[PDB]
């Protein structure tokens, strides 16, 4: 057992740029007419308009740089470190922001639902002003690690563009902290503020109207079931990495392409806004 | 040939495409492997044993013939292996190759020997012991060709080839034709 | 005559089984967690079947306890003792037969809502509340002795599994084929002649509405029985490559192995579908 | 080659039980349930009614008698020749009188929208006295064959149920007449009828009314759609018995494999009539 | 060095592309042949966009009878002439060129009748009868001349596949540069141009009747786009293996033509779709 050795299979080369093509171009045609009616027009009905075009100038921004991990998914680059340092960190933030912007709207329905009398300026505040220094300065924050580590590398026979960390330890502590902001506790935030949005919800059954909880319900369960396997998978690369249940390399691997694939397949949260307001659900 | 840590890619550790190298966790174990028809040799070396007339013992056999180890308790150089290879002092066990050679049944027999490195050593021409460095990391590889033999023979009922420590004995052989002269 | 044939190959299934039993953890834990918030802790049943949808989220919230640990038994192998072992295989056990156990009283309140609607009311109100207890909780309790005598830990390099154990394969034999009896042929014959005798006596009926209530019922019972029903054939398979029927087959037999995690990878998502038939309506 | 081979997959040792049972299970339910709402209760309104319970007849004596290829599909037919011969001429007049209704309901429709007047004692005519003779008596003398050459054999191992021919020109005049009386000419028979109703029918656009017809057109398409597999892999195992599209063994395998998996999935045809009924649709 | 080195071809290639094949045989001559017939010869029209769909059903025509002969050259090869290779070639570039032409023409056709309301009604009528034969048939036409001069049949070892020859890769790979330049960048930046405006123009419309026709159109391009997106990636990166780009996956080469074969099967969902819009509204 000299060492773990790279071999990609062949199905991913080819199954994984159509996908990134495909979200490509449904992301481009849905974050354009979803941005050039409501953003440029100012056609707000309510507070979760402004957020969720928060949310789709982020996944905007995430694609312009899709194709180039298109590129990257094939073939190796020619361009520079830079544009890896921009995809990078573009990719973080808008990973971040993304489940930022969807744990604010929550809270934002619990504070419709519970306080429903005794709130209207904190809503209106915190749809006008509070997110830009909610959502983007700690994401951005996020990035300076991203920024300031991350570089390209030759293996010897290609150019990659990904993480270079000084050890697996800093791998290990950087995707823990990496689950713990990206599902866990905006999980905990969002699953806890609406069960008490339900609760509320059981002492009104008398008066239903509405029928609008269901979009933003959508939404974040159509956001946990595409990502949570791609997290699954870095946990498993994580307690392999952590060695505590080495198995070979054969495992290594397959939890390789295992992560490939499920994040070609996790990133639908592009094509989650624009088919939903299409539908109107 | 004594291996070092197994290695990889420099650095390339990240969130994606991440190797684990292999460290050596005994420094001082090495591997010696000797090559060749050797078993022929050691017949050969029987048979120029019955050839010499100063062979006490039955020279129409050559079965009671045998290559034998010194006991334990004795010297390291002269029980074990003593060899230089690139600075460091091989120390290899005499079980499984002198079985393989011999064709000892009921024991192990394998064509090379289980090494050990040894930082002090004897002195074979004065009297006393050299401590040396701890070995350098790395890989260690070693190739020469075997030549000569270093044993005693004792004649008796059975006939025991006991190797010895005498690395004097080499260049007796290789100077003992020489002799020098004053005209 | 070979005995084993004791291969490893389960590399994609160590990486799926983890990821399933993880979605099915999360969607169970909310679910169950929102329909024992909304019904039992505010009493919000409107029909007796309610009370039997309660119990069964109780059951399903003591699954998704321990949900988590079958998906470290997933990836790993179990680590956290004997009496944790047979506390995670008994409340399966009391899970895979209470489940049939009450989806047949609920077919047997059915079945005399429909037939006997006049004359029997005050004995809907006795098996709702009193025989309920008695008739699902403690069977599967008694049920549950052979979990907590004969499973446990065993020895293995530095693996200590958990499975189940026996002397010889003789109590593999009876105990696997009196699972599958118990799992499906009495709840099976008494589902399809209780629903046949229901839809016998609404033929006589002039197509009167009170069968609207009947849809999210055999929905339930449809959902819950493609859902445990391939794992229940490839158990009956397995049980029946005992006593040298087929012995040629030991590929066929790790294949069996195989389909039998992945259907049980299937078969878990019941407890998902109880909630789900809340979400809708 | 040194010469050819016999080999199943191991996959499909334990995929086609599973698919058999599931199917199974649900035919015997959806047909009883249909002729215990229909037929016994003489509750149908309509004329094609009545060729929905001739279905599910035939529907009923090809499923209760589909378990006995689900056991001899992994193990051993040691039931008897009677058996095998009865359940192969079953099995063949269940899948000649199926396509027969369906082409009398495509005709039922025909008269139905253009000779709207004209004709109402023909709709009992070809409903009462013309089914006998035209449905179940050519769909019994198609099945002499398999009456008078069908047999069991022990072969090296195996008792094996399967349909036994004299020499290779046989199996493909019944399949090229087999294609031909059940996909061909009720094919043009059928799309006729319905071109012509869809053509008269046009002439009609300002009074729309029943639309009764989408019942019998989801019935078709779905009914195709299951079997038109099915008959494409047995012209393509008949092409290469006519040994003018030879390529080598393990092609011929993979046509073997194919033609279990397509009969497998040709196998859903059966749970259309009662599905359609319950969604009634 | 290493040759081209394809000669291991597929065989379930060889067995799903003639049933994907059939199903759309089977859809694309029933469907096709009842909207012509209610349609064109009946003079059925109550809309104008209805004669574009009509122009779209003579393409599906032209491409769903000489579908078979693609059927043959998949399981056998060519043994009806290179006449005849020739005009599978050209009626199949025609046919591909054509819908993607007509959608652009429907395209346009919506943005003038929606932007240009109050002044483009004979304009409208003067697109729909004079300029179109000259818009779509005249270019694709056209275009086809090397389609014409290039496809022949070459001999092989007792083959004779159906193929077009060039003199060297230069001309194949500047053949699908021009083939995926004017077959998807130009019709798909005109269709977002014009359907950007469309929606930046209805925006200014508040929720208005006319908007419930839009949705049979958007569905209609994006169900053509999302079918030939993936062949037309498959095209891209087959080009971008040639005219040395990526010289290192020879096996990927093959395996992206295996791919390539089969997107080229899936990507003919085209003609079945345009009566399943009148299946559904």
């Amino acid at each position: 057992e000299p060492c773990f050795r790279e071999e990609n299979a062949n199905f991913n080369k080819i199954f994984l740029p159509t996908i990134y093509s495909i979200i490509f171009l449904t992301g481009i045609v849905g974050n354009g007419l979803v941005i050039l009616v409501m953003g440029y027009q100012k056609k707000l009905r309510s507070m979760t308009d402004k957020y969720r075009l928060h949310l789709s100038v982020a996944d905007l921004l995430f694609v312009i740089t899709l194709p180039f991990w298109a590129v990257d998914a094939v073939a190796n680059w020619y361009f520079g470190n830079f544009l890896c340092k921009a995809v990078h960190v573009i990719y973080t933030v808008n990973l971040y922001s993304s489940v930022l912007i969807l744990a604010f709207i929550s809270l934002d329905r619990y504070l419709a639902i519970v306080h429903a009398t005794n709130s209207q300026r904190p809503r209106k505040l915190l749809a006008e002003k509070v997110v830009y220094v909610g959502v983007w300065i700690p994401a951005l924050l996020l990035t300076i690690p991203d920024f300031i580590f991350a570089n390209v590398s030759e293996a010897d026979d290609r150019y990659i563009c990904d993480r270079f960390y000084p050890n697996d330890l800093w791998v290990v502590v950087f995707q823990f902290q990496h689950i713990m902001v990206g599902l866990i506790l905006p999980g905990i935030v969002i699953l806890s503020c609406y069960c008490i949005i339900i609760s509320k919800l059981s002492h009104s059954k008398g008066h239903q109207k509405r029928k609008a909880l269901k979009t933003t319900v959508i939404l974040i369960l159509a956001f946990f079931a595409c990502w949570l396997p791609y997290y699954i998978g870095i946990s498993i690369d994580s307690f392999i990495l952590l060695e505590i249940i080495k198995q070979g390399c054969e495992f290594e691997n397959t939890v390789h392409k295992w992560i490939s694939i499920t994040e070609a397949l996790a990133f639908f949260h592009c094509c989650l806004n624009p088919i939903l307001y299409a539908f109107l659900g | 040939k004594r291996p070092g840590n197994k290695t990889v890619l420099p650095i390339m550790s990240g969130f994606k495409f991440h190797s684990k190298p292999v460290i050596n966790k005994k420094p001082r174990q090495a591997w010696c492997w000797f090559k060749g028809e050797w078993k022929e040799a050691m017949q050969e070396v029987k048979e120029t044993l019955a050839k010499h007339p100063r062979y006490k013992g039955n020279r129409s056999r050559t079965e009671n013939i045998k290559f034998k180890a010194p006991g334990r308790g004795s010297d390291p150089e002269a029980a074990y292996m003593w060899t230089n290879c690139r600075g460091e002092f091989l120390y290899c066990n005499m079980t499984w190759f002198l079985n393989w050679v011999d064709n000892r049944t009921g024991q192990k027999q394998r064509n090379y020997a289980p090494c050990h490195i040894r930082q002090i050593i004897n002195t074979w021409h004065r009297v006393g012991k050299n401590v040396y460095l701890p070995p350098r990391e790395g890989e260690l590889t070693c190739n020469s060709t075997v030549t000569s033999i270093i044993a005693n023979i004792d004649t008796g009922d059975q006939t025991d080839i006991t190797f010895s420590a005498e690395v004097a004995e080499l260049y007796r052989l290789e100077l003992g034709d020489y002799k020098l002269v004053e005209i």
